[PDB]
């Protein structure tokens, strides 16, 4: 028997504190543990200029 | 851990149960003062502390039992300390700003008709000559008579109520609280408010557009069994138009303002700075203007500014606006507010300078400095005096970063001086 | 449109005691669209085609269950983050022209359904136009290219034309 | 007379649709109230 | 793509009943054929087991048939009873006797016409025709007989579909009745020839999952006919609900059977853990895994342990990763290679549906097929010989009409199949 | 007690739309039921434990669900019922005089667990000349009831209450008040400024209506008016248009308020719409269970169907339904 939609919201809450969950979620890159900022053209050096 | 949050929703159940119940007993408009008086505050805003068996047994003789489980959640909302031991006034206020926020503004609005004294009172002979009994729409619809509405009032405000001579802030808006009670919804308090206090609106007009907006009003318009289709429409335009200005707001122009302090102080100085009469209240364009330099939009101003009149002439109330737009504060939170507010020297409006601002504040970053000195510029502020609402709104952004109140206690007592 | 309320019975029908099959609207209790033998929420025979009908309702409450939320597929998940986005707009109609469209009043042949087709006022506009009075009008009266998707292009162009 | 059922079939939609937004205003915001239904270290250290 | 089910004699009535409820459940029919589920994946598909009557109601697509008509008036009044149709319900006046000729060849062909013509009724109104399912026992009297006559007037109308059979068979340990092993033997002689796959389940083994397993203290028949209403409606599943890599009857019986004897089958069903339990193990598919290879979990009292694997299969229901079900399934095969056959590279085939059983994160049916299972017959075998040696109670079977070289020939076609089975078991590459 | 109940029951099929019948045993030494069918002669369902059902709630004109069947009880099908509820057919009038309204919510969950069935009710203003006869008040509450052993049992409520309750047990008294205050005639609803609670019928059957009426009293509402109807399909349907295609349980909705009869009460007080919302709680149970505990819905509900009360939520209907209530079904 399940015990409707509060419990079982509460119950999968209660869930993603352990290890497992957290570095190996279900076809997901695991999340990270600090800040990370994309930049606008993306990662990478951009391409160095020369005179024409 | 949902028992804290189960124990939250009991208080404000607690909260409407005892504001209707204490009106709707012997002394109507009377009974939040008259708790204030068996509770045995002395001090409008002060930290006197009372055990909880006096404060049940003060809620039993005012004519409202509480169980065990109530009490619980009361002590728990309350107790900030877990000492055993609570400030009734924290109470008091969370019995006194249950209200709408067309009811709050035009409570505010009468207050700041009066004549202030040096430290924030206001004298009852006043409040006495500037009470008109022939408006109240009772005695209009002839039901009473003025003599017997004139005797209950002087009976409200009397020598033997008030030894001193002098009402505060928190007095008036304890009785307006009272009264709003009684009515039935908001058409109803801005009748009785207009007729009874009449310094309020600043100028008159016509009994035709008095009663073409009173028949337009939402409250009126509502369905019924035998209607015919155009009505029926009617009420639907009326509706429809209601419900897109409140999510519009809500959903769009709230989230540009709420993350910040500078930007809700900022557009606080743009709306006031305007205002000519001090009596809130604009012009539509005027609106549109000052909204537009602040990255606030709207899809249609006809319908959209509406709702905002509550004047019946076409002028747009600011701070109904404003009352909408953020979010009001816990009773906690204001009482400490007030408290900062009670270190001030005022003058003859009720203001205070903004140098008594700059000499009572300690940042501790060089961010926050530089962002206090931009809000709360000299130049910028309007004639170099400030009210409380301002600060009310300055701090209503920071208190939405923390849950707990003491937390608030603490960063208050950091940044502040005293209070 | 939601709730139905232009499927169900009218006062004119009940007034005249209208039977079903005259105008085959599955209404009457014991008629109903079978599809196959089976109603359309079930995948057989031309459900496709019925659920393309301009009138089609499906009886989908607006508040959601919980098993809906448990009970997913793969490809939903997949696909879910452009149907949030794609959700957002649809066309209406009111009472009146739902009226019209359950009636097949103004229609070219049966399956012809102007309502759906985004070009209908201008095809209004255009319609009862001649020839000669396009072409003969009173004679008093009557770019460098940039290649490529980029928003630089864009940008380059509408300076141009700045 | 069934152009006039029409024009009353409007209104009751018109307050269907108003009951469907506040209650799916209301579901969402109810379902935010157990995020932050968790207890951290650090309250339980100053407890101690 | 739907399946017409036909249910025999007491103990296919009484499992059919268990089953129609699960059903009605999963799809959520209300008992009085009203629909009242709450998702539209439950609609899509209810056409495969569902006929649908005028107005709300469904009707299943069963054929309900007995000798004595007490077991059906028992079903149609059970709590569900009323959704079959009436028109379905086909029963006689006089009892099996618990005698297979009886069943078979007097008041078999009595009734039988009619039986046929409900089912080709049922099947041409179809627009696509899967296999049939049935489930009787083969212990009995009227379920052996007719089932069997049955079965074959099917396989004669319809030779290009598939023929499923679920059946219960007599266990030496606990029996019920003293002659079943002519019955029995008479019957897996008509299956081997007919059937293009049968399902055998143990009471026993029943009986040890609920005892040590469930820790149930007091188990019941209901019980046990829940539990195989479970594996008959998780074979199916994925026929009526999407999924990452879909399957079929027809795919099933393509992957398992390498020649066309050996078409007989074990089953397990993994999620089995008991309510004070529950709360100490979460689900997961390595947890599955064990559960579904441990023999514990098996329908058969022969144990995997004493035979190998020619093949199995794995049909998983959730949502799940397909890299850990490969690697779980070759880890398995890499780590116990002497269970299974050489010459085939790959024994196992894997299944994955979205849509779990309501109440369960997720769930896996098992079916295998291994050469213990000729250890069942080998036992039945024995117990015909030694009765049949003295003529034990041949007259009843001989009254009836049959000649005693029916009995010669059953026994050599039984035997003929175990030692089919024990050559592959016990042979090299070469 | 008994050994073996029997009565004979309706039930509406919805899919036919004819009136079925069938034949209902009750055994009270091991709690099972079965059915029978009186038009063919044949077993409907075997005897199969049935705790849900109690033989408090056997009685004549109530409601019971059967695998999810409502049946309503018609008359008796064996003698020896009928020779037990021998008595318990009498109809008799308890009055509550005006002192006596703040304790209405008391007065009938006292009569409650006297075993006694309430078959009208309704709060009314008599004529002069009634009240001059009967001696009451001039607005009063009226209770039509039946049940056991009444007047022996009504005899304590002139000691629990005093002076504000009067009983009735002549018959021509009887048939003058149910001539008067009851039938087609006025109402005390108002037209503005109003809200209307429902009271289900499973909550009528399973009996917390006092409660619920005492709590509305207790949290600082006005009871307006008052009074018990019977819905038809029809008026189920055309008193919840607005919840079509709104939410997933409507048809399950308009069975359960067509099962039996339901209590309609009206509240007037402050914001009287969202008020008398906050008191009720949210629409589902299992969020009352969890964050709401002190609701109304969270001690008498049990699902989205079955939730105990229902409370207008469009300000714009509130005068819509009170007249649909007070004065479409009272006076026609
Ligand atoms: N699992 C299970 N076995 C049953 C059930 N009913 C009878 N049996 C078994 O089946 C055998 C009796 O066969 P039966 O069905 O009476 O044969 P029939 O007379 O030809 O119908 C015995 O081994 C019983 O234990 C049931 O509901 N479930």
């Amino acid at each position: 028997e399940t015990g409707g939609r509060m419990m079982a919201l509460m119950e999968q809450q209660l869930e993603r504190a352990y290890l497992s969950n957290v570095r190996r979620p279900l076809g997901k890159v695991p999340a990270a543990m600090y800040d990370v900022q994309v930049p606008h053209s993306g990662f990478g050096i951009p391409s160095e200029k020369s005179e024409s | 851990l949902y028992a804290s949050r189960a124990k939250h929703t009991r208080f404000k159940s607690i909260v409407q149960r005892t504001r209707r119940l204490l009106c709707n007993g012997a002394s109507g408009a009377n009974g939040i003062r008259k708790l204030s008086r068996g509770c045995g505050i002395a001090v409008d805003s002060g930290g006197q502390s009372m055990e909880k068996a006096k404060f049940v047994e003060a809620l039993e003789e005012s004519g409202v039992s509480l169980d065990s489980e109530d009490i619980e959640a009361i002590v728990h909302v309350l107790d900030r300390s877990g000492d055993g031991v609570l400030d009734p006034t924290d109470f008091i206020a969370a019995l006194r700003r249950n209200l709408t926020p067309l009811k709050l503004t035009w409570i505010t609005r009468v207050w700041y008709t009066f004549t202030q004294s040096k430290d924030g009172s206001v004298y009852i002979d006043e409040v006495l000559s500037s009470y008109n009994a022939a408006g109240h729409p009772d005695v209009v619809q002839n039901i009473r008579s003025e003599q017997g509405v004139r005797s209950e009032f002087e009976a409200a405000f009397s020598t033997t109520t008030n030894p001193d001579g002098a009402i505060t802030r928190q007095e008036f808006e304890q009785y307006c609280s009272g009264v709003a009670a009684l009515c039935a919804n908001d058409l109803e308090f801005l009748t009785l408010m207009r007729g009874v206090w009449p310094a309020s609106v600043r100028t008159p007009l016509d009994e035709e557009t008095m009663r073409t907006h009173r028949e337009q009003n939402p409250c009126n318009m509502t369905f019924s069994s035998y209607q015919t289709a155009a009505e029926k429409g009617a009420v639907t335009d009326v509706r429809t138009t209601v419900a897109v200005v409140d999510d519009i707001i809500l959903s769009s122009h709230r989230p540009v303002v709420i993350q910040s302090p500078l930007a809700v102080r900022q557009l606080s100085i743009a709306l006031r700075r305007q205002d000519v009469q001090r009596n809130f209240f604009l012009s539509r364009e005027t609106f549109l203007e000052v909204l537009r330099g602040h990255r606030l939009y709207l899809k249609d101003p006809e319908s959209a500014l509406t709702v905002l009149d509550t004047a019946g002439d076409g002028s747009v109330d600011y701070l109904l606006y404003m009352n909408l737009l953020l979010p009001p504060l816990p009773p906690a939170r204001l009482m400490m507010l007030e408290r900062l507010w009670e270190l001030f020297p005022k003058d003859t409006c009720g203001t205070a300078d903004v140098i008594e601002l700059h000499k009572r504040f300690s940042a501790e970053d060089g961010e926050e400095q530089d962002a206090f000195l931009t809000a709360w510029d000299v130049r910028q502020a309007l004639y170099r005096r400030f009210t409380f609402e301002e600060i009310v709104e300055w701090h209503t952004p920071l208190s939405a970063m923390f849950e707990l109140d003491n937390d608030f206690e603490t960063m208050l007592k950091k940044r502040w001086d005293f209070s | 449109m939601i709730g139905g309320q232009h499927k169900k019975e009218r006062i004119s029908e009940r007034l005249q005691n209208c039977q079903n099959q005259p105008k085959n609207r599955c209404y009457l209790p014991g008629t109903q669209l079978l599809t196959g033998g089976y109603s359309t929420k079930t995948l057989q025979g031309n459900w496709s085609e019925e659920r393309a009908d301009a009138g089609y309702y499906d009886g989908k409450a607006i508040v959601p269950t919980h098993l809906s939320k448990i009970w997913t597929t793969e490809y939903t998940v997949m696909t879910n983050h452009a149907m949030k986005r794609a959700q957002e707009q649809a066309p209406v109609f009111d009472q009146a022209t739902l009226v019209d469209i359950v009636d097949r009043n103004h229609r070219a042949y049966p399956t012809h359904q102007p309502h759906l087709d985004p070009q209908l006022p201008k095809l209004k506009e255009e319609a009862f136009k001649t020839t000669m009075r396009t072409s003969f009008n009173h004679p008093q009266e009557v770019v460098r290219p940039v290649i490529g998707n980029t928003p630089a292009a864009q940008a380059r162009a509408i300076i141009m034309r700045f | 007379l069934d152009l006039v059922r029409a024009k009353h079939d409007d209104a009751l939609v018109a307050r269907r649709q108003r009951l469907a937004a506040m209650l799916l205003r209301e579901k969402e915001e109810h379902e935010a109230m157990l995020n932050n239904l968790t207890e951290t270290d650090e309250q339980r250290r100053d407890r101690l | 793509r739907e399946i017409v089910c036909v249910q025999a004699g007491q103990c296919g009535n009484q499992i059919g009943s268990k089953f129609w409820e699960v059903i009605s459940d999963e799809h959520g029919v209300d008992p009085t054929g009203t629909y009242q589920g709450d998702s539209d994946l439950q609609l899509e598909r209810i056409n495969v087991y569902f006929d649908e009557a005028t107005g709300g109601r469904y009707v299943p697509r069963s054929v309900l048939i007995d000798l004595e008509p007490g077991t059906m008036d028992s079903v149609r009044a059970g709590p569900y009873g009323q959704i079959f149709r009436p028109d379905n319900f086909i029963f006689g006046q006089s009892g099996a006797g618990n005698n297979w000729a009886k069943g078979h060849y007097t008041e078999g062909a009595e009734l039988i016409d009619s039986v046929l013509d409900v089912c080709c009724k049922e099947a041409e109104s179809c627009d696509c025709l899967q296999g049939f399912q049935i489930c009787h026992s083969l212990g009995g009297g009227t379920g052996s007989g007719m089932g069997t006559l049955l079965i074959s007037k099917l396989r004669e109308q319809y030779p290009d579909r598939i023929m499923m059979t679920f059946s219960i068979i007599p266990s030496p340990k606990v029996s019920d009745t003293v002659v079943e092993p002519y019955n029995t033997t008479l019957s897996v002689h008509q299956l081997v020839e007919n059937s293009d796959e049968s399902m055998c389940i143990d009471n026993e083994a029943l009986y040890d999952i609920c005892f040590r397993t469930l820790k149930l203290t007091t188990p019941t028949f209901g019980d046990l006919n829940h539990l195989v209403s479970a594996v008959v409606s998780g074979v199916t599943c994925c026929l009526r609900f999407p999924g990452q890599l879909n399957s079929d009857l027809r795919k099933l019986a393509v992957n398992l059977v390498p020649f066309p004897r050996l078409h007989f089958f074990m089953m397990g069903f993994a999620p089995l853990t008991s309510r004070g339990s529950q709360q100490y193990r979460g689900l997961s598919v390595p947890e599955l895994t064990q559960q579904m290879f441990d023999a514990k979990n098996m329908m058969q009292a022969a144990d995997p342990r004493h035979g190998r694997y020619l093949t199995a299969s794995a049909l998983f229901r959730g949502r799940m990763s397909t890299k850990e079900v490969d690697e779980q399934m070759l880890n398995v095969q890499n780590k116990n290679s002497s269970y299974f056959i050489e010459w085939i590279p790959n024994n196992i085939k894997s299944s994955v549906c979205d849509i779990p059983p309501k109440g369960l994160k997720m769930a896996v049916t098992f079916i295998g097929n291994n050469t213990c299972i000729q250890e069942m017959f080998r036992r039945v075998g024995e117990q015909f010989t030694l009765m049949f040696r003295r003529k034990a109670f041949l007259h009843w079977y001989t009254g009836e009409g049959m000649d005693e070289m029916e009995f010669t020939e059953a026994e050599s076609n039984m035997n003929d199949l175990v030692s089919e089975y024990q050559q592959y078991q016990d042979a090299t590459i070469e | 007690a008994l050994e073996r109940y029997a009565f004979k029951v309706d039930y509406c099929d919805p899919q036919a739309n004819l009136v079925r019948q069938y034949l209902l045993l009750y055994f009270a030494e091991d709690s099972t039921i079965e059915m029978h069918d009186l038009k063919t002669k044949r077993v409907f369902l075997k005897r199969c434990a049935y705790p849900s059902l109690t033989p408090r709630e056997l009685f004549i004109g109530a409601t019971v669900g059967v695998f999810s069947r409502s049946l309503k009880l018609v008359d008796y099908g064996d003698e020896v019922t009928r020779r037990h509820f021998s008595g318990s057919e009498a109809e008799f009038v308890v009055f509550i005089q005006e002192g006596g309204l703040c304790h209405m919510g008391s007065i009938i969950d006292r009569m409650h667990t006297w075993e006694l069935r309430i078959t009208n009710i309704r709060l009314v203003d008599l004529p002069d000349s009634l009240c001059r006869d009967l001696g009451v008040s001039r607005r009063c509450v009226a209770i039509l009831f039946k049940g056991s052993n009444a007047i022996e049992k009504v005899g304590g409520l002139s000691t629990e209450f005093p002076n504000m309750t009067v009983v009735v047990a002549e018959p021509s008294d009887v048939n003058s008040v149910r001539g008067a205050a009851f039938g087609p005639g006025g109402t005390t609803a108002v037209m503005k400024n109003c809200s209307v609670c429902v009271i289900k019928p499973h909550a009528i059957m399973s009996g917390y209506q006092g409660a619920i009426i005492q709590r509305l009293i207790d949290e600082g509402f006005h009871i307006t008016a008052l009074g018990m109807y019977s819905l038809t399909v029809a008026d189920a349907e055309d008193f919840l248009e607005v919840y079509n295609g709104v939410v997933p349980e409507y048809q399950r909705l308009v069975e359960q308020m067509s099962s039996g009869p339901c209590w309609a009460v009206q509240v007037c007080a402050e914001n009287s719409v969202s008020a008398l919302r906050a008191i009720c709680g949210p629409h589902d149970p299992d969020v009352c269970h969890v964050l709401f505990p002190h609701t109304i819905r969270s001690k008498y509900g049990v699902d989205r169907t079955r939730n105990g009360v229902h409370c207008t939520d469009l300000e714009e209907d509130a005068p819509l339904e009170s007249e649909f209530f007070f004065s479409l079904l009272q006076n026609a």
